[PDB]
């Protein structure tokens, strides 16, 4: 529910943003070329936010993909997921991020305390649903779950939440969320995307890999889990703002000044992981960044787990994926069996 | 039968000239013709002598531009369609447009207040017809609403039609998923908040197309198109006592790169009287330059054009159209999407030398310059313009064309 | 067939305003057109959207008015014709108007400059014909030297040529040495200046005469009249807001005494809501006046009097000629001798009432006003009056008639 | 000889000051409706200007038809026929005196010293001229006379020379006598209009008077013509400009202000002469105003005398005057036998 004129006015916001990010990312700027997720591989954008370190985009916002300094400020206290500052550009633009991203950063901010059942009780339920996945199998892991520590179709709706808060959707997609977005629950609903494409991803390089195939059904692992969100973590993206000025390499950072730590590029340095765009379940490097207070991440990887351990069995179409998510990066259609 | 007629254009003096001729072609047939716009036009309306109704209220492109557009014209000047290469037509290249000139441009121009006001003056002045400028999405819109009959008066080339067509033509290679219409999402959101029909691509382009440009330089878009005689409108225009008399040497006029503007002695060295478009201010830095050369500041086209044996212009519509009906041969100086692919198709037919400015050298010029008036072929090309221009119906005759369109 | 066409106004803003629909008529039509008059009307001209061929130099009025012109102002107001007195046709009297008007008004205007400066333009740019306001004899002369078709294009009425028409009838009566004609003496020795033709009462009316006025409110002259749909143009027309909505109850517009401007309480005891055209400084005295009134300042009337039952006006011809297509019934309050003469006419003919401002009572007013409003008689007359100008042709089709009627 | 474009120039100034005349004098002051001599009658004008005084015109212009003050101010010597100031009405016009009048007011200031020939041995020449008067006889009197002390048509010419320096004459009347005019020959040139309408003026009131006609013929006398040159003088108007300011009944007169004296008024004046506007041959009234240096007025009543002389024996169509002669009036046909 909302009016069709505060609609159109929110909508001519997230397309100016995007507008004006695609404008500047193609004008030479590589952090708001990947914001709009035009592309399916991101992995060249970030080998050159990794060879810069740290640098600043036309957006006032500082990119941090070396995972030497990526690690030193996801470990500072003074950057953290809150309300920051609106740069000059976007409100001068018209779309302060108070107005069209406001739900979506309140939602990343949002905390899971309670207890995370990672009892793996979770796959004795999870066993019956393969017959003899990004909706039929994997996004029904965290529903089910969740149901045995949040509908189906309310949190599908809100899956593009942890993107709308840096990338701007579609009119439709950003009104869908907003009504089917609910603290805890807000963020249960985050956690339940964040399984449901580490179950696709997880599945997707076990089906390539050799050994991980059959190995896999041997001893029901969460080795394979622990890779995966290394090479497709939960967000790849992650949005920090600094509350006290804050010094990284000769780098002044002011108050509210954000920070976008770039996981997925940080998680594949070549002096920090060896070969490290290849899948490599048995690696000593587990020196890994990720996610902050709470324990969602620890919910999601039990959920990933559990779900991997089930479909043991049956691990031994074009996968098109959703266009708009340069923060999580979800699938939308994995075909078949 | 008499008509309510409307015409619509943003809040540009270089957009609005390119309807002003039609306009007053409508109200000397006994129509009621109002221009309908942002209060910023009022002041160029008047000064055409045409009726302004100012609805809504004014954009601050001052600010926008300062901090957030200025990239947006950088980006412009990229983009290259003269060539027809095949890396400009991928998919993601022709999205990109898409993505960035719907808000940053068409939408910024077309905001949320003109648009309100638009469809409100229609509601209530009932017109029998809509004629706007090809990007001012606004009046379509209201036309749209209002059901009133609309149609498009072009000025340069259809590029923005052809990018377009270009677009959708690949939207079906890309998933259901990765498909995307920035523009069909606009005025799709926009025609629901005034309760309006669905999409049409009728509401882009019109439902019939006005152009001055002769039929062989149009690109193929397939629109209904209605050829019209140019008659040319470039604001105040005040002959001067010297542009009387009939010239006596031969004349080459010269209207506005990465030659110091020394390139007046470039065509200094041609076997002709030059005359530069260019004020004593302009003008400050050069010592040397003048000799056959004239320094008269800015003097009407349509007075000058017509007593030259060539044309050297940065390749504007007024420039080019007005050039293109006296059968002056041109060399086009240009800097923008719009004036290379014009350029382009005008070299292609003969009627001139397309030079673009990054490339541009000083002896490409004076050789260019000596090309056109002493090479009978370009004259020859810029003769069949000429005569392919004053065969389109005149403004006059354009309203009955209209009149009866409007009807069906 | 394309032509070259000379407009030619004195530099007076309330006189050129006439010859701009017809000017932008021509050139919608795919004519070459130029307005040539003094430096001093050129802002105007480009205001209408124009070209201004400026010719010759200035008069300094400003001294001519402040130490001798202004006693031809007091003079001016005694004339009378509206009335047809045996007095004012004493041969006395109209020699006097000729004799004063000639030298102090037409030639005042016309100067020696401006005539030369023409005869220039029209020799250099050769035009196929010459559309002049009335009293602008620098054109004919001009188009006389030239050779080229000219013709008269009037707004109010030819109350001029009636005046001189009676002059020269009555030139005969007198004895050969009591003989005079001060426009001839004058138009003749400057003819000669150029070596033109013979003197020929051609040079006084054209060739042909154009007037927007419906053909019985027209004085009989004889002169080959092309009667013409008027079409306004008053100057820079900016619509407002408030003008947009169909009006609620009947509408009657007050525009420009001895009364004091106390008046808007005559209008007021009207059973109407009434626009006056009057600015918050013009009403800066006004207490107690308004209750039904409504002060907007200077409006367009060509927007305004399609939505009055009625109207009250000086008797201008803009004012005079919008209403009277608009079949708008009219209260005209004179104050010249071209104003009543033509108030004299529409009353006579059942369009309104002609109320004269040295006679005029506020009770005169309240009664006209009531009196248009509920007599079904004066909405007929100005429905006959509208009926005749919509059966006139167009500005557009007078195009054509004067093409061919140049020819011969 | 003169050039078109200079011939344009003139012409536009004779007809502004015309019609600033015109219109002035329709408005209100008679001085200048006097000037343009519409009308045959100037006796009601006359009347008005005598009732009034001294009253400053329209133009800066003094108007003295009172007999009393005309005679006080043709008896000062400040007042002179010299070039006064001009005034800012006919500058801000565009026709400065200097240029529109110029010949014109140096003929009126010209002064005849010669010796008068009073003789009547003129009446000699002057018998045999009519037979058993415009052209045919009085204009024949000054030329065949001053030939006996200058050609016919030359003096015909520029016989409009007295009026044109106070009235704008019609273009090519002004051109002719321009042309025509050549200091005493000058000054004879003018003496010879101012003789011809006395003739015709005196063979017309003798026409009329029962006595006058068949008396003349008795004694061939000079006091008709003395009488005709008070109700028909040689100039009814008389341009005078002061030096050195002057005081006339409470009226300061500036230097180089112009001054007419209205002759024609003056000597009708009811205080002054017993039935004035009635021929009366034997009047004791002969305090009349005429005319400064010179005997030019001596001249003209001498052809005068010797021309009603020779004419005594005849004495016993419509009559058309010169409507543009405010000072001296003129006839232009006059018959007949």
């Amino acid at each position: 529910h909302m009016t069709t004129t505060d609609r159109a006015g929110l909508g001519r916001q997230l397309q100016m943003i995007r507008g004006l990010h695609w404008g500047y990312g193609s004008n030479g700027d590589p952090y708001p070329m990947l914001l709009c997720g035009h592309d399916d591989d991101p992995q060249r954008r970030y080998r050159s936010m990794r060879e810069s370190g740290v640098r600043r985009s036309r957006t006032e916002t500082w990119v941090v993909a070396d995972h030497a300094t990526a690690r030193q400020v996801l470990d500072d206290p003074a950057f953290t997921r809150a309300t920051g500052r609106t740069p000059e550009w976007m409100r001068a633009a018209g779309a302060p991020p108070a107005e069209w991203a406001q739900p979506f950063r309140d939602v990343h901010a949002a905390s899971w305390e309670g207890e995370v059942p990672d009892v793996g009780e979770l796959a004795e339920s999870f066993a019956g649903l393969l017959p003899g996945l990004v909706g039929d199998f994997a996004w029904q892991v965290p529903v089910q779950g969740m149901t045995a520590v949040v509908l189906r179709g309310a949190a599908w709706d809100a899956r593009v939440s942890l993107d709308a808060q840096l990338s701007p959707q579609q009119l439709a997609v950003t009104e869908a969320a907003v009504a089917a977005l609910p603290p805890a629950l807000r963020a249960l609903f985050a956690g339940a995307e964040m399984t449901a494409n580490t179950v696709v991803d997880a599945v997707l390089a076990v089906s390539a890999e050799p050994g991980l195939a059959e190995r896999i059904a041997d001893d029901p692992a969460q080795r394979t889990v622990a890779e995966v969100l290394r090479l497709h973590p939960a967000l790849h993206l992650e949005r920090r703002t600094a509350t006290a000025e804050v010094r990284l390499g000769e780098h002044v950072i002011g108050e509210g000044e954000e920070v976008v730590v770039v996981v997925a590029a940080a998680n594949r340095d070549p002096e920090v992981f060896a070969e490290p765009d290849r899948l490599d379940v048995d690696r000593p490097d587990a020196d890994r960044a990720l996610s902050h207070p709470g324990r969602l991440e620890e919910l999601v990887t039990a959920l990933a787990t559990a779900a991997l351990r089930a479909a043991a069995k049956a691990l031994p179409g074009p996968v098109v994926r959703r266009r708009r998510s340069p923060v999580l990066r979800g699938t939308n259609r994995c075909p078949v069996e | 039968s008499h008509m309510r007629v409307v015409f619509s254009s943003m809040a540009s003096k270089s957009h609005l000239f390119g309807l002003v001729p039609l306009a007053w072609a409508f109200r000397a047939a006994g129509h009621e013709v109002r221009v309908v716009a942002s209060p910023a036009l009022t002041e160029d309306i008047t000064a055409a002598g045409l009726t302004a109704v100012p609805v809504g209220t004014d954009v601050d492109l001052v600010d926008f531009m300062t901090h957030a557009g200025h990239d947006i014209i950088d980006y412009v000047r990229s983009l290259d369609f003269s060539e027809r290469d095949p890396a400009t037509l991928t998919w993601e290249h022709l999205l990109g447009m898409q993505t960035v000139l719907t808000p940053t441009f068409y939408a910024l121009m077309s905001p949320d207040t003109l648009i309100e006001g638009m469809v409100s003056f229609c509601r209530k002045w009932r017109p029998d017809l809509v004629i706007w400028e090809p990007l001012t999405f606004a009046a379509p819109i209201a036309a749209a609403v209002t059901g009133t009959p609309h149609a498009r008066l072009l000025w340069g080339p259809d590029i923005t039609t052809r990018a377009r067509q270009n677009f959708l033509g690949l939207l079906p290679d890309q998933p259901e998923e990765h498909r995307e219409d920035p523009l069909a999402e606009w005025l799709t959101w926009t025609l629901e908040k005034y309760g309006g029909p669905a999409f049409d691509e009728e509401v882009v382009v019109g439902q019939w197309t006005i152009d001055p440009a002769p039929a062989a330089i149009r690109l193929d878009t397939g629109l209904k198109t209605v050829g019209m005689r140019y008659v040319d409108y470039n604001g105040p225009s005040v002959v001067p006592e010297w542009l009387h008399d009939e010239p006596e040497r031969r004349r080459v006029c010269l209207t506005l790169q990465v030659s110091i503007e020394e390139l007046l002695g470039a065509v200094g060295d041609v076997d002709a009287e030059i005359i530069a478009t260019f004020d004593a201010q302009q003008l400050e830095g050069v010592a040397n330059i003048p000799d056959n050369v004239r320094t008269v500041g800015f003097v009407p086209m349509h007075a000058l054009l017509p007593t030259c044996a060539a044309t050297v212009h940065h390749g504007g519509p007024g420039s080019w159209h007005t050039a293109a009906i006296h059968g002056v041969p041109q060399v086009i100086l240009p800097d923008g999407w719009d004036t290379g692919v014009r350029a382009q198709r005008t070299q292609e037919f003969g009627a001139g030398i397309a030079l673009p400015v990054p490339e541009l050298t000083p002896d490409q010029l004076r050789e260019s310059v000596k090309r056109v008036l002493d090479d009978p072929a370009h004259r020859a090309g810029a003769a069949r313009m000429r005569d392919d221009m004053l065969a389109e119906p005149s403004p006059a005759e354009v309203v009955g064309i209209c009149e009866e369109l409007a009807a069906g």
